[PDB]
């Protein structure tokens, strides 16, 4: 029963910098085995088929190499377009086991984020709920970290943050962080802030609103 | 101009069944064999069935054998999987797929090959839960003349995955920032839509965010105003 083992999992390079996945086949597998490219928010895209020959569509910088037990898929000079998770698979017959998959991110200029703050709707607010809304828009690294304040209280655990996959237009990324609080807890307070510490910025940046102004 | 687009997908509880669909176009869908492959939320890719191109399953993953069943029709371009005794272990999202080799001459029978999988359709999720679905409620995120202003809509309780949201009915495609749901601790997704839009805007277009949650048949219009 033949297992394919990928590594590394994850993986991050600057623009124009090579790149290697390697696939290892539990047994010989001649040149049986497909790659295959999972872009964020789309399905999986075969790009190198027979180990070493590309599909008609794929760019010069990808290139399969290896046999037997051993492949390697590489981007000799990796694009934003490039991100997503690349898997290797063995074909010709059952089941086609997939490795585990390599996700593959780009190393940019450090970028500062914009930050956002939303208030709570009227509609929600009528429900018995308020939801207050910190978006941090395109900034690189990924690492950022949203501190909640209500009346310079800090908050913990009582938000969600949610993280887009890296842009291949800009190889930055953005957060949305959403503290919730009721109706009744929100209408006790009066200054709602988002606090932000990132790479990108000199210091924390805090976006804030009072209630009802 | 090669698609595969896969239907059905939604809840369906623990034990009982549902039959995912999947129709082609723009290839010759006689000469090509079919697979389903699936992904889970935490897991890699796994395949699942394979149906030839003509009438042979010659495969099933071995935790299926017995549950799911293969089908297809040449006349009418389908390829169908019927999904009965669902687990918690298939809920993931399925994909169909055309195996990149074709056919060529017969001679002998029919041979059988097999390349494994070369263009793959959007998928449809499969959620099993004993949860109840429900429709997210969306709600504006409105900003407050110079700068860069941001707009946003907030999808909050719905279940399942997913929800689709678009914005001025497919016009406006270009700083729309769409966010991964989160799950709630009461077990319902929550997603936020953003937007950054140049502040001078803000008095003469028109923005509006559309929200689409098949599974409960919603279909919200939001109009998002400072």
């Amino acid at each position: 029963d033949i297992q394919m083992t990928q590594s590394p999992s994850s993986l991050s390079a600057s623009v124009g910098d090579r790149v290697t996945i390697t696939c290892q086949a539990s047994q010989d597998i001649d040149n049986y085995l497909n790659w295959y490219q999972q872009k964020p928010g789309k399905a999986p895209k075969l790009l190198i088929y027979d180990a070493s020959n590309l599909e008609t569509g794929v760019p010069s910088r990808f290139s399969g190499s290896g046999s037997g037990t051993s492949f390697t898929l590489t981007i000799s000079s990796l694009q934003p377009e490039d991100i997503g998770t690349y898997y290797c698979q063995k074909y010709g017959s059952v089941p086609f086991p997939f490795g585990q998959g390599t996700k593959l991110e780009i190393k940019r200029t450090v970028a500062a984020p914009s930050v956002f703050i939303f208030p709570p709707s009227d509609e929600q607010l009528k429900s018995g709920t308020a939801s207050v809304v910190c978006l941090l828009n395109n900034f690189y690294p990924r690492e950022a970290k949203v501190q909640w304040k209500v009346d310079n209280a800090l908050q913990s655990g009582n938000s969600q943050e949610s993280v887009t996959e890296q842009d291949s237009k800009d190889s930055t990324y953005s957060l949305s962080s959403t503290l919730t609080l009721s109706k009744a807890d929100y209408e006790k307070h009066k200054v709602y802030a988002c606090e932000v510490t990132h790479q990108g910025l000199s210091s924390p940046v805090t976006k804030s609103f009072n209630r009802g102004e | 101009e090669v698609q595969l687009v896969e239907s059905g997908g939604g809840v369906v509880q623990p034990g009982r069944s549902l039959r995912l669909s999947c129709g082609v176009s723009g290839f010759t869908f006689s000469n090509y064999a079919i697979h389903w492959v699936r992904q889970a939320p935490g897991k890699r890719l796994e395949w699942v069935a394979l149906i030839s191109y003509d009438g042979k399953k010659q495969y099933y993953l071995d935790s299926v054998k017995g549950r799911f069943t293969i089908s297809r029709d040449n006349s009418k371009d389908m390829v169908y999987l019927q999904m009965n005794s669902l687990k918690a272990e298939d809920t993931a999202i399925y994909y169909c797929a055309r195996d990149r080799a074709r056919s060529t001459g017969y001679f002998g029978g029919i041979y059988y090959y097999y390349y494994g999988m070369d263009v793959w359709g959007q998928g449809t999720t499969v959620t099993v839960s004993g949860a109840s679905t429900k429709g997210p409620s969306v709600f504006p995120l409105a900003p407050s003349s110079g700068g860069t202003a941001a707009l946003g809509c907030l999808v909050k309780d719905y279940f399942p995955e997913p929800v689709t949201v678009s914005w001025n009915s497919g016009a406006l495609t270009s700083g729309v920032h769409t966010f991964p749901a989160v799950l709630q601790s009461s077990g319902l997704y929550s997603l936020s839509s953003v937007v950054t839009v140049p502040s001078s805007s803000l008095g003469t277009q028109t923005y509006i965010c559309n929200v689409n949650h098949k599974p409960s048949n919603t279909k919200v219009d939001k109009r998002v105003e400072p």
